[PDB]
């Protein structure tokens, strides 16, 4: 299959309660494999996943290192953020970002990301070429020069061409009995009454890796897009991961409506009705 | 492995 | 700009009453991070509860998994209770088994 890293840094202010916290998650498609909080009683890139464990101590050390001076840098962004929007020394701002790379089913570069945001909003992305950017204001604007000064986009496209490429593929062979391997969906149907006149069907899918599923309901061969009830994809605790897609139905014509499951560990895409 | 530090100074935003 | 949690309850695997399994509570696209996210066995507090790291979507929201093992009865109710700077007063889900 294809398969991605990212990892996600998140930066948060408080003032009056010390220093902004900086934490980094680490991510191979769906699974978590590393964290560093600068919260913890004692800092240090923790491991998340078994297939992780057997790196050496050089490799934690050279995480905890770039996690801790990251940490240092992240303050000095955040007050150099509060500048440029002119705000006030009151209140808390968050700096996230994102980046990775994606490989096709070969293994090759498919393309690599490296976003940012303030405060919940776009802030500045590498483009695609990984060598121009985009600045979603003109405070942005100002990180933009600075980081075309600093010829920083050579030193993004460096790393996700190369040590971010190598490294995912390492971890792919490692842990390859689990990240290889898609898990496909338990799925059954629910039926009930909402009244003498309506029935709600629930279309269930349990257990499946990855995230990624398509759950419909049709009527006749038709979709039903606006009348289904769609819950966000949810994670069990176990790797795992949960949907439903619901829709109400008039007393009688339960027949009429099939639930359709695509997901990469089907052999072949579902089609299921409710059977009573 | 995340992105390494830059041979100099890493550069704030 | 913020954004209010979104809020689901259930349970890891398909309850079954005097069978020990998870009870989750998963919050989502929220911002910002901060927010209080208690399980509630019979109103009362559960007090060892467990969480995710703290990640994000590609939209920047939030998300975290709060989890504690249970054993589900006919009596016993259980829910999520979440506060967040969204919202007046902490926000009550109740765990349906159906849902």
């Amino acid at each position: 299959g294809s398969h991605s890293m990212r990892y996600f840094y998140t930066a948060m202010s408080r003032p009056g309660r010390g220093e902004p916290r900086f934490i980094a998650v680490g991510y191979v498609d769906d699974t978590q494999f590393v964290r560093f909080d600068s919260d913890a009683a004692s800092p240090r890139t923790e491991p998340r996943a078994p297939w992780i464990e057997q790196e050496g101590p050089e490799y934690w050390d050279r995480n905890t290192q770039i996690f801790k001076t990251n940490t240092q840098t992240y303050r000095e962004s955040l007050r150099n953020l509060r500048g440029y929007y002119n705000q006030s020394e009151a209140g808390s701002h968050i700096i996230q970002r994102m980046y990775g790379c994606d490989l096709g089913p070969d293994g090759r570069l498919l393309r690599g990301h490296d976003q940012s945001a303030y405060d919940g909003k776009d802030y500045i992305a590498l483009n695609e070429d990984l060598s121009s950017w985009t600045a979603a204001d003109t405070a942005a604007q100002i990180t933009q020069r600075k980081w075309e000064a600093a010829r920083v986009a050579e030193q993004r496209r460096g790393y996700l061409e190369g040590l971010c490429v190598e490294w995912l593929r390492r971890y792919l062979e490692n842990g390859k009995e689990t990240l290889q391997r898609a898990d496909p969906p338990k799925t059954h149907v629910t039926h009930h009454p909402v009244s003498d006149h309506e029935a709600t069907l629930r279309c269930w899918a349990l257990g499946f890796y990855p995230a990624e599923i398509t759950l419909t309901w049709q009527r006749d061969g038709e979709d039903q897009t606006q009348d289904t009830e769609l819950v966000e994809t949810r994670p069990a605790g176990d790797r795992t991961f949960q949907k439903w897609a619901a829709v109400v139905v008039p007393s009688g014509e339960e027949q009429r409506y099939t639930c359709h499951v695509q997901h990469e560990g089907l052999p072949k895409p579902l089609t299921l009705r409710w059977e009573p | 492995l995340p992105e390494p530090l830059p041979q100099g100074q890493l550069t704030a935003y | 700009i913020q954004r209010t949690p979104k809020i689901q309850v259930y349970s890891r695997h398909p309850a079954e009453n005097g069978k020990s399994n998870f009870l989750n509570c998963y919050v989502s696209g929220f911002h910002p991070s901060d927010i209080e996210v208690d399980l509630l066995k019979n109103g009362e507090r559960i007090e060892k509860v467990e969480h995710s790291d703290l990640s994000f979507s590609k939209d920047w929201s939030f998300y975290l998994l709060y989890y504690t093992e249970f054993t589900p009865t006919e009596k016993d109710e259980y829910a999520c209770r979440v506060n967040h700077v969204t919202l007046s007063q902490p926000k009550i889900v109740k765990w349906d088994r159906d849902m």
